[PDB]
């Protein structure tokens, strides 16, 4: 119902909106007498400096640090200093036969990253038929994973296939 | 002034300060003499001043500034009429750092109102008469105490209009002088405050007569156009009459070595429902490096007209200033171009006339 | 002799119309200053200073709040009295009522003293 | 008889009338009986 004041205040859209002071602040000072508006020590400092400058993205290491002790993570020659930020080598230590370690080179946190690429796929996997079939089963299992995550999903499926390898 | 800059061969290092001590021994009299000499040189040459680190503690400054003003007024001999603004800016700058901030703000307000009045006086596009309009208006000082309504028509009423499009000063700038005289009135009968001059005293008398002339001319303006600068609080539509009467009373009671902050005080102790507040009192921070150490960084500074000039939210380019101004850069107006024109260049001691975003 | 609830009912339209008039005079002052600052000499109509209207609105709001609080206090007292006291308004005489009241007051004071002694022994 | 007493300072308080509404003797609040007796004297007795 009270629409005249609304549209009338909306008319004064351009930059010259200052008389509102003389129209309202006398009445406000009359009814309200608050000395406490912003007397406390305060200053606006939005940003000074924000960057890692010390390590890899925190989310990845923080998440992989809580994985099982069955795995072991370390670093290769540093060919992923800034962008990749991870070049990991994992060796499954459990009640099963081990295998060739993965590459584990990830991308930004969107994670469309099939991090291992099997650089030594051909010979190291044609060495024996058993591990060759193991690799084949792994690859067949990987494609069904929608938007897999190298951090958890990839390694988990790899361990699952390696433990199912005994048929 | 012996204060060098720390850009020596040490890498990307910032500036530094050094002691401006001119020699090993001390000579307070000769030192203050040299200081006054160089300050007068800077004044007559109109250059910048940074003898802050050079001058002694502000205790002597009072004696220094009063002796300086005496020498200036006596041995001007007539260049005072053009060096008044310069010497007042010098006074303000020197009394800024010290305590005596009261006289500092007093000097600011005196300067700004004097400039405003001196600009408004010959700004009348009146019709010619027996004598000049400004010269005829100047004689208003020789008039009775009360009943302005008589003397206003007794001097002149017709020849005061300049143009129809003049109704921009009442709502924007004329409120300044009104709020100022009201603040002076309300603060007078409060000598019991823990400050002998309180906020200010303004016992000059001449300035009071000047403000009285301003009030009578804005009164004749209001008679010429009903949209003048009222009390803005209550009973706005004959307060101006009693305001003029009280200010004339204080004027007469203070012109020739009069009383100060007894029946006058008792009667002005009455405060009608018209008291306004929230006046600008324009001023800026400083570098209070007293004697030992005050180090500042490049960022994150460490703590130590009348169309607003201090709003809540920012809404324009927000041009900054040093003396009092802190006003808009394009001024966002149509016909106030007189003020803008007079303040196009550097303002009163406007070396700190800067700009700031946000 | 006016009841609180009926007074509040009959006074609601007053607060409504006062708020309406308040908004109206606010819009009046707004368009006045908006035509003054940048327009021309058109808005020559002295309206209310908008102070009296706002103060009246606040006063009516406060009076309504006072009446509502009084009604609430009265009804709460009636309710608790009815819930923790039988009907005796002369099947018991007034002296019996006063005696029962005094006995209950003494029992409450004794309970308070017992709790204070417990707190003391705790310390 | 609405008493208007409150505090706004960091270590002090303030009392005043609450039935004038920016009107000393011009107009009233058009309501309950205002200005009972003389409260300023009662305040000034206990002022110190």
């Amino acid at each position: 119902q009270p629409l005249l004041d609304a549209v009338l205040a909306n008319i004064r859209s351009p930059v010259f909106n200052h008389s509102l002071y003389r129209t309202f602040v006398p009445a406000m000072t009359a009814i309200h007498g608050p000395p406490i508006t912003a007397p406390v020590v305060c200053t606006r400092k939005r940003r000074l400096e924000d960057d890692e400058r010390q390590s890899i993205p925190s989310v990845l290491q923080g998440e992989v640090a809580r994985l099982d002790p069955k795995f072991l993570v370390n670093l290769d020659p540093s060919h992923c200093s800034n962008n990749g930020t991870v070049h990991l080598i994992c060796k499954l230590d459990d009640k099963d036969l081990p295998s060739v370690p993965p590459l584990e080179l990830s991308v930004p946190a969107d994670y469309p990253a099939q991090s291992p690429l099997w650089i030594d796929r051909q010979w190291q996997y044609d060495a024996n038929p058993f591990l060759q079939s193991v690799h084949r089963c792994m690859t067949s299992r990987l494609l069904q994973l929608p938007d897999k995550h190298s951090v958890t999903a990839l390694l988990n499926t790899w361990a699952q296939s390696v433990h199912q390898a005994c048929l | 002034s012996l204060a060098l800059v720390g850009i020596d061969s040490h890498g990307k290092l910032s500036v530094l300060r050094l002691s401006p001590s001119m020699g090993h021994p001390l000579e307070v009299g000769l030192a203050l003499r040299h200081l006054l000499f160089l300050l007068e040189y800077c004044m007559v040459t109109g250059y910048d001043w940074w003898d802050i680190l050079l001058h002694v503690q502000p205790s002597m400054v009072q004696s220094l500034v009063e002796k300086l003003h005496e020498e200036y007024t006596r041995q001007t001999a007539a260049l005072q009429q053009v060096l008044s603004t310069r010497i007042l800016a010098m006074k303000a700058s020197l009394c800024k750092l010290s305590r005596v901030c009261d006289y500092h703000t007093k000097l600011f307000l005196i300067a700004i109102s004097s400039t405003l009045k001196s600009l408004l006086r010959p700004h009348f596009l009146n019709t010619p008469d027996k004598s000049p309009g400004d010269r005829l208006t100047e004689i208003c000082t020789k008039i009775t105490d009360v009943d302005i309504d008589k003397v206003m028509i007794n001097l002149k009423t017709e020849e005061f209009v300049l143009d129809m499009n003049t109704l921009q000063a009442l709502q924007q700038l004329l409120q300044w002088v009104g709020d100022f005289v009201l603040y002076l009135l309300a603060s007078l009968p409060n000598q019991g405050s823990l400050l002998r001059p309180g906020h200010s005293f303004l016992r000059d008398g001449t300035s009071l007569g000047m403000l009285r002339e301003l009030m009578v001319v804005i009164r004749i303006w209001g008679l010429l156009k009903p949209s003048c600068l009222p009390v803005y609080t209550a009973t706005s539509d004959d307060s101006m009459s009693l305001l003029f009467r009280l200010l004339t009373k204080l004027w007469i009671c203070c012109r020739d070595e009069g009383p100060a902050s007894p029946a006058s005080d008792g009667l002005v102790s009455r405060l009608q429902p018209k008291q306004p507040l929230r006046l600008q009192f324009g001023r800026a921070p400083t570098l209070p490096g007293s004697a030992a150490t005050l180090q500042l960084d490049g960022l994150a500074r460490a703590p130590g007209l009348h169309l607003g000039a201090c709003p809540t939210e920012e809404c324009k380019a927000c041009t900054r200033c040093g003396c009092v101004t802190m006003l808009k850069s394009p001024n966002r107006t149509t016909a106030v171009k007189q003020w803008e024109q007079r303040w196009i260049k550097n303002c009163l001691a406007v070396e700190g006339r800067g700009p700031d975003a946000c | 002799d006016f009841d609180p609830v009926q007074r509040y009912k009959m006074l609601i339209p007053q607060l409504k119309e006062s708020l309406q008039t308040l908004m109206k005079v606010a819009a009046q002052n707004l368009i006045q200053n908006t035509n003054i600052d940048n327009g021309q000499k058109s808005s020559d109509g002295p309206i209310q200073r908008f102070d009296k209207c706002l103060e009246e609105f606040y006063a009516l709001c406060d009076q309504l709040e006072l009446c509502l609080r009084l009604a609430h206090e009265c009804l709460s007292q009636s309710c608790d009295s009815a819930k923790h006291s039988p009907t005796l308004v002369p099947s018991l005489p007034y002296p019996q009522y006063l005696a029962v009241i005094k006995a209950q007051i003494s029992c409450a004071k004794d309970i308070h003293t017992a709790l204070l002694d417990c707190a003391n022994k705790v310390t | 008889y609405c008493i208007d007493i409150y505090c706004r300072s960091r270590g002090v308080v303030a009392i005043r009338d609450g039935a004038y509404s920016l009107f000393d003797n011009s107009k009233l609040v058009e309501g309950f009986y205002p200005a009972p007796g003389l409260k300023t004297f009662l305040n000034m007795f206990v002022d110190s």
